[PDB]
């Protein structure tokens, strides 16, 4: 089915985007807190254990 | 090994405490030496608690076949002086006897060196708790959302 306009209607929006070895990479704010969020909260439950 | 029998044990611990060697002009008549296996089996199996105790290769006999003494102990060649030594010990009470200090000191010796192997197996380390997470630079984990460890 032909569609008006001559580009894709999709609109993607990038935070931290590159290619590292000819694959994607795209990178928000919280990727890079899991590891020492999950440490916390490991540690706050030992403790309340 | 010359000693490769229970008797044989026996006659070991024996010639140690003084009671009756080959080269001695009297000799324990056979009850006494049924006695003394009964009391090497009874202490072998108080040492090994049904395979959570000292691990030795030592085969208990079976009471179909019927002499104990002639049954072959299977130790190894390094534990058959501590079992002996503690034998002489165990069994020094019936001969209103008490076994010198240094069958004591090697009979302690030989039980350390005895179990210091198997300790040494022992010693193992527990796996990761359950709330443990792997860690975002393992990649291989992150990718399978392996997050946490397993546990227990």
């Amino acid at each position: 089915q032909l569609i008006a306009g001559e580009h894709i209607p999709i609109v993607p929006v990038f935070g931290e985007w590159g290619f590292v070895e000819d694959k994607e990479v795209y990178e928000g704010v919280v990727r890079l807190t899991k590891d020492g969020q999950r440490l916390r909260n490991m540690i706050m439950s030992f403790n309340a254990d | 090994m010359q000693i490769k029998t229970k008797g044989d044990l026996v006659r070991a611990a024996l010639r140690k405490l003084g009671v009756a060697s080959d080269a001695t002009l009297t000799d324990v008549e056979p009850q006494s030496m049924q006695d003394a296996v009964d009391d090497l089996e009874a202490m072998m199996a108080e040492w090994y608690q049904d395979g959570k105790g000292i691990i030795t290769g030592y085969v208990f006999s079976d009471d179909e076949n019927p002499p104990a003494e002639g049954d072959d102990h299977g130790l190894r060649s390094s534990a058959v002086s501590a079992v002996f030594h503690n034998l002489a010990c165990r069994i020094a009470p019936d001969y209103a006897l008490e076994a010198t200090a240094k069958i004591i000191a090697t009979a302690k010796y030989g039980k350390e060196l005895l179990y210091k192997q198997t300790a040494i197996s022992r010693a193992k380390r527990a796996p990761y708790p359950s709330r443990m997470p792997t860690g975002s630079g393992n990649s291989f984990a992150n990718l399978n959302e392996w997050h946490y460890f397993p546990g227990e």
